[PDB]
């Protein structure tokens, strides 16, 4: 729908709690990647909140412990994903009109975020 | 030595060849992925696939010809449109999950799925022919990661040939390199941090892609545009 | 009667299943009392290791993992005296859904598996045995080495058997969870402290398995029947069955049925008996059952389906396969599409990761395709390519696994291609029902 | 870790060949499970130099299965089957009601600190669907939407599971439905 639009914008959201985060509790934020369809877009349009796809937080070793992770704009079913390398761990987020961003029926919020990385940082940094 | 007939080409061949080096002996050719010089063959990524006759009877399912044995009297098929739809597929598969860094990789045209891509994929049938069928999410993880000051991996590209940690188990006898989880979610990883071994080098030029890079010489030039010079390292007496 | 067993028969003598679930049933002297290590000792006396190969080639035992070999060849390809440490194998990594046989003859009779693989193992020569139970089955693993040790004790187990020069030791190895550690070859990988990999298979397990040593596979099953037929004759066992699947076997049947769990069956009772005699008939109506394993091609509930004989051969030359006999119904209440889904999905998640057909194929184009069909955001398209995959994989990957997950996707389209049309003609997601009381 | 109980290295290691010391690794892994609730980096570095090979090996090989946790889990590990047979004995809404109530996911652990969850696969008791497996203990069998409270409320009242009430009746290896 129009709930794409909110995806991404949700997206954005999720990657500046990242980068909270990371300058918080002292480890580091990295961008992964940017979107392909953006970098060989040519005079092609775009009008998408920003370029970033694939984020991680790394640990000082820079082995990634969080990995998140939006679909470009030119697929299908699209999903916002967190994974905990190592750990077996696989997190897919999707978009409810009203209730807002969540994995299944369970909301995704700032706090439970906030709680998922620290719980990986702590047991599954290396440094 | 064995009497081994590839398509219209016969040839003799020592007894425990492998059916892959009797097609590249007799001057034919297969996609090639996993299996490598002086490394242990395993029928890994499916690509060197063939058809096998052995009296004429057609086996039934298509072999790995880097891990079968050649037979007197074998018949090896690698044209029938059976065999190149095949590795039309294997090759779609292997590019699925494949990232888009090309014109941005450091594999530059030196790159092993490049050129068999070009080489055995996208397949003729019989209209607005397709590059692409699979229209869902690709694989995103770690990129540009290094292992140590000399190699630097990039998780996204690897199609998980067993080169790099089979070579590590096996030339040196340093294994500080293999696959982590499993399904589509396996990769490379590592718990010995400095890749140790004073041979680590090698696994750059053995990657088929550019997961596995000279960090030494990254984002210099693009393999064409280098001056290779053929010559002898003299820095000790081998 | 007159002639051959094959279902209810008054003359169906229960074996293996016999004591399962009857009070205190694993203890030692529980096995004793009712005539215990008896043929075990009989058997390591008397006829040679050869002799007790040819009684179970003569037996007609196919191996109850599923696969289907001959397990009197199987091990008549083991070497013959060569001086090697011989390895046995019992694949108690029981884990293919909607099979459960192996877990009870584990948890409640495991001398009679024990017995079996002493059996098996003055077969082949081995001295050594292991045993892979799956990480899941608890009580089987406490209850399989209890038993070990009170064998171990009485000398059932060990230095010297029966006064007989032939010693046998057994050891449990728990496994993680984890579908592939079932292939013989993983089996191996896993237990030796690998990654659970299958292995090459032009060296072979029987020249070289654990280790490197000569060793051989069974399934509990396969093992566990191999002490009724050292008991009473060859004769006794192919008195059971079709022309080619000779013996008893443990069906067992689950999903939406008035009382489902294992019925120790002849081979080739009809699946009518099974699903209404011992299973007490359906609950719903039914559409399809998966009839061995999950790895086998579904099969529509039909008239002719019902009254087809559950063998190696009748199943066979019937569309599917008869693989651990675990039958599984499928109401028409759950649409066909999200049952498939589901299945592989499980077989995406339980890929090693070795092959590109398995690892991206199924685990990732397949699976995905399913998603999106059955939240009715596919197309027609899609059914047809999700179809064009099948023949890309099922040939060539290295192990059997991803011919387990196309097979049965293949089945479901032949049987039901218009239910996935559907979904996709009318951008349906599959219909969620009430299914849990 | 393993400095403690000597005596446990001596027998398992006994199990298996000289040379096949990799062996153990399984077994290993397995203990510092069930005792932890899930294996540190640590571990594997120990169980590395206990089995006599790499850290490296040792981890891809631990990472491999479905039971070892690498990340913290709760008291009480609530692994639940997903697979067909359990389907269509309700797994999924069983699955939504568990979570939606706990809200908790999979990587997550409550805020009580004593439920975590995770699905798993078929575990071989189709029949006596829907299966819920505890930590590394028998199956709660039957978990019927009443049943599941049950199971719930007894271990968040402390209750050690292998005696708690659970209202209704389950079968063996065979079982009837009302
Ligand atoms: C991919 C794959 C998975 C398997 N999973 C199991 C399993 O979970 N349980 C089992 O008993 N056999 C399983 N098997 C069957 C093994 O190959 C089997 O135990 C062996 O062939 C049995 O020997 P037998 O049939 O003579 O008893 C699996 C086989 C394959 C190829
Ligand atoms: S590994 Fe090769 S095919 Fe892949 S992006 Fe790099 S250059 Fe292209
Ligand atoms: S990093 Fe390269 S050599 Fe290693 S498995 Fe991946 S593709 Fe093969
Ligand atoms: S078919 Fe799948 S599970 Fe089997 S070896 Fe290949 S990738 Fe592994
Ligand atoms: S090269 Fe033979 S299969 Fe990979
Ligand atoms: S499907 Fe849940 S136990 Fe078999
Ligand atoms: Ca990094
Ligand atoms: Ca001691």
């Amino acid at each position: 729908a129009s709930s794409e639009r909110e995806l991404y914008e949700a997206w954005v959201e999720l990657l500046s709690w990242m980068r909270e985060y990371a300058q918080a509790k002292g480890v580091r934020f990295e961008k992964e990647a940017d979107f392909p369809d953006f970098i060989y877009r040519m005079e092609r349009p775009y009008d998408l909140p920003t370029t970033i796809m694939t984020a991680s937080l790394s640990d000082g070793l820079g082995e990634p412990f969080l990995l998140a992770d939006v679909s470009p704009r030119h697929a299908k079913l699209k999903r916002i994903g967190l994974r905990l390398p190592r750990a077996h761990i696989h997190l897919h987020a999707h978009y409810e009109p009203g209730k807002g961003l969540v994995t299944g029926k369970i909301p995704l919020t700032k706090e439970r975020f906030f709680a998922l990385a620290d719980r990986a940082r702590e047991a599954l940094a290396f440094a | 030595m064995v009497r081994v007939k590839v398509n219209d080409r016969i040839v003799e061949v020592p007894p425990g060849t492998s059916v892959m080096d009797a097609v590249f002996h007799a001057g034919y050719d297969v996609p090639l992925f996993c299996s490598e010089k002086h490394l242990s063959p395993i029928g890994a990524c499916r690509m060197c696939l063939v058809r096998i006759g052995l009296p004429i009877q057609w086996q039934p399912k298509l072999a790995a010809s880097c891990v079968t044995a050649v037979a007197d009297g074998m018949v090896v098929d690698t044209l029938s449109d059976v065999v190149r739809e095949a590795q039309a597929g294997m090759v779609e598969f292997t590019l699925l999950n494949h990232p888009l860094d090309c014109p941005t990789c450091d594999k530059g045209g030196a790159c092993e799925l490049q050129d068999r891509t070009v080489e055995y994929g996208l397949y003729e049938k019989y209209e607005l022919p397709v590059y692409t069928r699979f229209e869902f999410t690709r694989r995103h993880v770690d990129k540009h990661h290094p292992l140590s000051p000399f190699v630097i991996l990039d998780r996204e590209r690897c199609i998980h040939c067993k080169r790099c940690v089979r070579y590590f188990e096996e030339v040196p006898g340093d294994e500080v390199l293999d696959f982590i989880e499993r399904g589509v979610h396996t990769f490379i990883g590592t718990m010995d941090f400095g890749l140790p071994s004073g041979f680590s080098g090698n696994i750059t030029d053995i990657c088929p892609v550019g997961a596995l890079l000279d960090l030494t010489a990254r984002f210099r030039a693009r393999n064409w545009e280098m001056e290779e010079t053929p010559t002898t390292c003299a820095l000790c007496p081998v | 009667t007159g002639p051959i067993l094959s279902g209810l028969d008054p003359r169906f003598e229960r074996t293996l299943y016999a004591h399962v679930g009857k009070e205190g049933s694993w203890t030692l002297d529980y096995y004793l009392r009712h005539g215990g290590y008896e043929t075990a000792k009989r058997v390591l006396k008397e006829k040679t290791p050869d002799e007790v190969i040819e009684e179970v080639k003569r037996s007609g035992l196919r191996g109850r993992g599923g696969a289907g070999f001959p397990t009197g060849l199987k091990w008549s390809f083991m070497p013959k005296d060569d001086g090697k440490q011989h390895y046995l194998i019992c694949n108690a990594d029981e884990s293919e859904p909607g099979s459960f046989k192996d877990r009870y003859i584990l948890e409640d009779v495991p001398h009679l598996l024990i017995e079996g693989m002493i059996l098996a193992g003055y077969a082949i020569r081995a001295t050594v045995g292991y045993i892979y139970v799956r990480g899941e089955y608890r009580r089987a693993a406490d209850r399989l080495e209890q038993a070990i040790k009170e064998a171990r004790a009485r000398g059932y187990l060990g230095k010297n058997l029966f006064g007989t020069d032939f010693s046998f030791d057994l050891h449990v190895h728990r496994g993680a969870g984890a579908y592939i550690c079932g292939e013989e070859t993983a089996l191996m990988n896993s237990l030796e402290g690998l990654r659970a990999n299958p292995r090459l298979k032009p060296p072979f397990p029987a020249q070289s398995g654990l280790w490197g040593k000569p060793t051989t596979i069974n399934n509990v099953e396969t093992l566990a029947s191999v002490v009724p037929i050292m008991e009473r004759g060859a004769d006794w066992f192919a008195q059971m069955g079709t022309e080619q699947s000779k013996g008893m076997k443990l069906y067992q049947i689950s999903g939406p049925v008035k009382r489902p769990g294992v019925y120790e069956l002849p081979m080739g009772t009809t699946f009518r008996e099974l699903i209404y005699e011992w299973a007490g008939g359906p609950l719903e109506p039914i559409q399809a059952i998966i009839p061995g394993g999950s790895s086998t091609p579904p099969l529509p509930f039909t008239e002719e389906v019902l009254d087809t004989p559950m063998s190696y051969e009748h199943l066979q030359a019937k569309g599917s396969m008869l693989g651990t006999g675990g039958v599984i119904l499928i109401p028409e209440r759950v649409s066909m599409v999200d049952a498939m889904w589901n299945l592989t999905r499980f077989y995406a998640h339980e890929s090693c990761g070795k092959c590109t057909p398995c690892r991206e194929g199924v685990a990732g184009f397949m699976v995905n395709l399913f998603a999106k069909i059955g939240t009715g955001q596919g197309e027609e398209k899609d059914v047809e390519n999700l179809e064009a995959l099948l023949p890309l994989i099922e040939g060539r990957s290295f192990c059997p696994l991803a011919d387990a997950a196309v097979w049965p996707v293949k089945g479901s389209l032949r049987h039901f291609k218009d239910q996935y049309l559907a979904l996709a003609r009318e951008k349906r997601p599959v219909p969620r029902p009430s299914l849990w009381r | 870790f393993f400095d403690d109980k000597q005596d446990f290295l001596e027998e398992t290691f006994a199990k298996y060949p000289p040379e096949g010391r990799r062996a153990a690794i399984m077994p290993l892994l397995r203990r510092v499970q069930q005792e932890e609730g899930w294996i540190r980096p640590e571990r594997i570095e120990e169980i590395a130099r206990l089995v006599g090979t790499t850290p490296t090996e040792v981890m891809g090989v631990a990472s491999f299965y479905s039971y070892y946790q690498f990340v913290p889990t709760g008291k009480y590990h609530l692994q639940v089957c997903a697979t067909l047979s359990c389907k269509l004995a309700g797994a999924e809404e069983l699955w939504d009601y568990l979570t939606e109530t706990l809200g908790i996911g999979p990587g997550e652990v409550t805020p009580d600190g004593l439920f975590s969850v995770q699905k798993v696969e078929c575990l071989g008791s189709c029949h006596t669907a829907p299966v819920i497996q505890v930590n590394d203990e028998p199956y709660v069998e039957c978990v019927t939407r009443a049943r599941l409270e049950a199971l719930l409320a007894g271990l968040r009242a402390g209750k050690r599971l292998e005696e708690i009430e659970l209202p209704g009746k389950c079968g063996h290896h065979v079982h009837e439905v009302e």
